[PDB]
């Protein structure tokens, strides 16, 4: 879901960079 | 083993009466546990 009410502000502290891997 | 982000644990106990080696005799392992985990492994090491 859309989450533009909650989640922007920008809210910079949300990051980016095989199955089910955490590779931090 | 890791299988699809899974590591399984599978185990036997067993009285034998053998010191210096693995008995020649058959015998089969059993689930533990199947941990949703995800990590890549590639070594290990036991605990002393």
């Amino acid at each position: 879901w859309n989450s533009n009410n909650l989640d922007s502000k920008g809210n910079y502290n949300y990051l980016y960079r095989k199955p089910f891997e955490r590779d931090i | 083993k890791n299988i699809d982000g899974y590591f399984k644990i599978y185990s036997k106990h067993t009285p034998i009466n053998l010191v210096r080696d693995l008995p020649q005799g058959f015998s089969a392992l059993e689930p533990l546990v199947d941990l949703p985990i995800g990590i890549n492994i590639t070594r290990f090491q036991t605990l002393l």
